Protein backbone atom coordinates (compact mmCIF):
# COMPACT_ATOMS: atom_id res chain seq x y z
CA UNK A 1 0.00 0.00 0.00
CA UNK A 2 3.06 2.01 0.63
CA UNK A 3 1.71 3.20 4.37
CA UNK A 4 3.60 3.09 7.51
CA UNK A 5 2.18 3.52 10.89
CA UNK A 6 4.51 5.83 13.55
CA UNK A 7 3.63 5.37 17.15
CA UNK A 8 3.72 8.52 19.05
CA UNK A 9 4.96 8.48 22.74
CA UNK A 10 2.73 10.26 25.38
CA UNK A 11 5.39 12.54 26.02
CA UNK A 12 5.52 13.90 22.02
CA UNK A 13 3.67 17.32 22.15
CA UNK A 14 2.21 15.59 18.85
CA UNK A 15 0.69 13.20 21.07
CA UNK A 16 -0.63 15.88 23.78
CA UNK A 17 -2.03 18.00 21.43
CA UNK A 18 -4.61 15.67 19.37
CA UNK A 19 -4.79 14.04 22.58
CA UNK A 20 -6.35 17.21 23.94
CA UNK A 21 -8.50 17.79 20.25
CA UNK A 22 -10.07 14.37 21.01
CA UNK A 23 -10.90 15.13 24.66
CA UNK A 24 -11.88 18.74 24.35
CA UNK A 25 -14.41 18.16 21.61
CA UNK A 26 -16.61 15.77 23.47
CA UNK A 27 -20.19 16.88 23.64
CA UNK A 28 -23.71 15.87 24.72
CA UNK A 29 -25.63 14.27 21.88
CA UNK A 30 -29.51 14.61 21.44
CA UNK A 31 -29.83 10.57 21.06
CA UNK A 32 -28.58 10.30 25.09
CA UNK A 33 -25.66 8.62 23.43
CA UNK A 34 -28.06 5.52 21.14
CA UNK A 35 -25.74 5.61 18.41
CA UNK A 36 -21.94 6.31 20.33
CA UNK A 37 -22.59 5.24 23.94
CA UNK A 38 -22.84 7.56 27.21
CA UNK A 39 -19.19 9.30 27.67
CA UNK A 40 -17.90 12.29 28.82
CA UNK A 41 -14.00 11.59 28.35
CA UNK A 42 -12.29 9.09 26.40
CA UNK A 43 -9.52 6.15 27.06
CA UNK A 44 -6.71 7.39 24.44
CA UNK A 45 -4.55 4.12 23.89
CA UNK A 46 -2.02 4.59 20.89
CA UNK A 47 -1.74 7.81 18.44
CA UNK A 48 0.07 7.07 15.14
CA UNK A 49 1.19 9.25 12.55
CA UNK A 50 0.09 7.94 9.07
CA UNK A 51 2.75 8.14 6.71
CA UNK A 52 1.76 7.47 2.81
CA UNK A 53 4.32 9.31 0.22
CA UNK A 54 1.29 8.73 -2.50
CA UNK A 55 -1.71 9.72 -0.73
CA UNK A 56 0.12 12.95 0.53
CA UNK A 57 1.31 14.02 -2.90
CA UNK A 58 -2.50 13.60 -4.07
CA UNK A 59 -3.58 15.53 -0.92
CA UNK A 60 -1.38 18.46 -1.75
CA UNK A 61 -1.54 18.48 -5.41
CA UNK A 62 -5.47 18.67 -5.17
CA UNK A 63 -4.73 21.72 -2.17
CA UNK A 64 -2.81 23.55 -4.60
CA UNK A 65 -5.77 23.43 -7.19
CA UNK A 66 -8.16 24.36 -4.72
CA UNK A 67 -6.08 27.31 -3.32
CA UNK A 68 -5.47 28.80 -6.65
CA UNK A 69 -9.70 29.02 -7.40
CA UNK A 70 -9.40 30.91 -3.71
CA UNK A 71 -7.64 33.26 -4.11
CA UNK A 72 -4.43 31.15 -2.48
CA UNK A 73 -6.72 30.08 0.40
CA UNK A 74 -6.78 26.16 0.76
CA UNK A 75 -9.32 26.90 4.04
CA UNK A 76 -7.84 23.79 5.57
CA UNK A 77 -8.83 22.31 8.77
CA UNK A 78 -8.01 19.48 10.80
CA UNK A 79 -11.30 17.39 11.24
CA UNK A 80 -12.59 13.71 13.12
CA UNK A 81 -13.36 10.69 11.29
CA UNK A 82 -15.65 7.63 11.83
CA UNK A 83 -15.85 4.78 9.46
CA UNK A 84 -15.62 0.92 10.00
CA UNK A 85 -13.06 1.12 7.28
CA UNK A 86 -10.83 3.43 8.68
CA UNK A 87 -7.91 0.15 7.44
CA UNK A 88 -8.72 1.06 4.01
CA UNK A 89 -8.81 4.85 4.20
CA UNK A 90 -5.53 4.55 5.54
CA UNK A 91 -3.74 2.39 3.01
CA UNK A 92 -5.85 3.24 -0.11
CA UNK A 93 -6.79 6.84 0.96
CA UNK A 94 -11.06 8.67 1.03
CA UNK A 95 -12.71 7.78 -2.50
CA UNK A 96 -16.74 7.27 -3.00
CA UNK A 97 -16.85 3.58 -1.32
CA UNK A 98 -15.96 5.86 1.66
CA UNK A 99 -18.87 8.51 0.62
CA UNK A 100 -22.54 8.41 2.56
CA UNK A 101 -25.19 8.01 -0.46
CA UNK A 102 -28.21 9.10 2.49
CA UNK A 103 -26.24 11.95 3.98
CA UNK A 104 -27.88 15.00 4.88
CA UNK A 105 -25.95 17.11 2.59
CA UNK A 106 -25.92 14.60 -0.14
CA UNK A 107 -23.77 11.71 -1.31
CA UNK A 108 -20.33 12.60 0.22
CA UNK A 109 -17.49 12.43 2.67
CA UNK A 110 -18.60 13.82 6.31
CA UNK A 111 -16.06 15.28 8.99
CA UNK A 112 -16.88 16.72 12.73
CA UNK A 113 -15.19 19.33 14.46
CA UNK A 114 -16.58 17.43 17.59
CA UNK A 115 -15.08 13.55 18.34
CA UNK A 116 -18.13 12.69 19.81
CA UNK A 117 -20.13 13.34 16.31
CA UNK A 118 -17.17 11.27 14.53
CA UNK A 119 -17.71 8.36 17.47
CA UNK A 120 -21.46 7.67 16.61
CA UNK A 121 -20.05 6.12 13.55
CA UNK A 122 -16.85 4.10 14.43
CA UNK A 123 -19.67 1.30 14.17
CA UNK A 124 -21.26 2.07 11.19
CA UNK A 125 -24.33 4.87 10.42
CA UNK A 126 -25.85 5.40 13.79
CA UNK A 127 -23.49 3.06 15.49
CA UNK A 128 -24.67 0.24 13.51
CA UNK A 129 -25.12 -2.74 15.94
CA UNK A 130 -22.12 -1.50 17.82
CA UNK A 131 -18.91 -3.89 19.17
CA UNK A 132 -18.08 -6.43 17.36
CA UNK A 133 -17.76 -8.74 20.02
CA UNK A 134 -21.03 -7.83 22.21
CA UNK A 135 -23.42 -6.42 19.55
CA UNK A 136 -23.05 -2.99 22.06
CA UNK A 137 -23.19 0.71 20.78
CA UNK A 138 -21.59 1.73 24.22
CA UNK A 139 -19.33 -0.87 24.75
CA UNK A 140 -16.78 0.39 27.21
CA UNK A 141 -14.46 -2.85 26.75
CA UNK A 142 -13.54 -2.92 22.62
CA UNK A 143 -11.36 -0.58 21.21
CA UNK A 144 -12.05 1.66 18.69
CA UNK A 145 -10.55 3.96 16.20
CA UNK A 146 -11.07 7.93 15.15
CA UNK A 147 -9.15 9.46 11.95
CA UNK A 148 -8.24 12.92 12.53
CA UNK A 149 -7.43 14.29 9.08
CA UNK A 150 -6.63 17.24 6.94
CA UNK A 151 -9.05 18.45 5.09
CA UNK A 152 -9.18 20.99 2.32
CA UNK A 153 -12.51 23.22 2.22
CA UNK A 154 -11.57 25.23 0.31
CA UNK A 155 -15.09 27.89 -0.76
CA UNK A 156 -17.66 25.93 1.72
CA UNK A 157 -21.17 25.88 0.69
CA UNK A 158 -22.85 27.54 3.98
CA UNK A 159 -26.09 25.55 4.90
CA UNK A 160 -27.82 26.17 8.37
CA UNK A 161 -29.23 22.74 9.81
CA UNK A 162 -30.73 21.17 12.96
CA UNK B 1 -20.75 10.37 -5.77
CA UNK B 2 -22.52 13.85 -5.85
CA UNK B 3 -20.53 17.32 -7.05
CA UNK B 4 -20.02 20.46 -4.86
CA UNK B 5 -22.18 22.77 -5.06
CA UNK B 6 -21.14 25.00 -8.43
CA UNK B 7 -18.65 27.42 -7.28
CA UNK B 8 -17.91 25.71 -4.20
CA UNK B 9 -15.50 22.93 -2.79
CA UNK B 10 -17.10 21.57 -0.05
CA UNK B 11 -20.35 22.03 1.81
CA UNK B 12 -20.65 23.24 5.94
CA UNK B 13 -23.52 22.01 8.27
CA UNK B 14 -24.13 24.50 10.79
CA UNK B 15 -25.76 23.78 14.03
CA UNK B 16 -28.92 25.62 14.03
CA UNK B 17 -30.76 24.56 17.21
CA UNK B 18 -28.04 22.61 19.68
CA UNK B 19 -26.12 25.75 20.89
CA UNK B 20 -23.22 23.48 21.84
CA UNK B 21 -22.81 21.10 18.62
CA UNK B 22 -19.74 22.14 16.47
CA UNK B 23 -19.78 22.03 12.35
CA UNK B 24 -19.71 18.81 10.41
CA UNK B 25 -18.09 19.25 6.56
CA UNK B 26 -18.40 17.32 4.01
CA UNK B 27 -15.98 17.32 0.42
CA UNK B 28 -17.03 15.47 -2.81
CA UNK B 29 -13.20 14.51 -3.95
CA UNK B 30 -11.35 11.94 -1.60
CA UNK B 31 -8.68 13.70 -2.71
CA UNK B 32 -9.31 16.55 -0.72
CA UNK B 33 -8.61 14.83 3.08
CA UNK B 34 -5.46 12.87 4.18
CA UNK B 35 -5.46 10.89 7.20
CA UNK B 36 -2.48 12.23 9.49
CA UNK B 37 -3.57 10.22 12.69
CA UNK B 38 -4.89 6.95 13.74
CA UNK B 39 -6.58 6.96 16.91
CA UNK B 40 -7.34 4.20 19.49
CA UNK B 41 -9.51 4.27 22.48
CA UNK B 42 -12.06 3.00 24.50
CA UNK B 43 -15.00 5.44 25.61
CA UNK B 44 -15.15 6.08 29.53
CA UNK B 45 -17.93 4.98 31.82
CA UNK B 46 -19.24 8.21 33.49
CA UNK B 47 -19.07 7.95 37.46
C1 LIG C 1 -23.45 10.30 7.50
C2 LIG C 1 -22.58 11.16 8.38
C3 LIG C 1 -23.05 12.39 8.84
C4 LIG C 1 -22.27 13.21 9.65
C5 LIG C 1 -21.00 12.78 10.00
S1 LIG C 1 -19.83 13.67 10.98
C6 LIG C 1 -18.75 12.32 10.81
N1 LIG C 1 -17.56 12.03 11.26
N2 LIG C 1 -17.25 10.75 10.76
C7 LIG C 1 -18.25 10.35 10.02
N3 LIG C 1 -19.21 11.30 10.01
C8 LIG C 1 -20.51 11.54 9.52
C9 LIG C 1 -21.29 10.74 8.72
ZN1 LIG D 1 -17.56 -4.69 22.84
Amino acid sequence: SGTILIDLSPDDKEFQSVEEEMQSTVREHRDGGHAGGIFNRYNILKIQKVCNKKLWERYTHRRKEVSEENHNHANERMLFHGSPFVNAIIHKGFDERHAYIGGMFGAGIYFAENSSKSNQYVYGIGGGTGCPVHKDRSCYICHRQLLFCRVTLGKSFLQFSA
Amino acid sequence: MAHSPPGHHSVTGRPSVNGLALAEYVIYRGEQAYPEYLITYQIMRPE
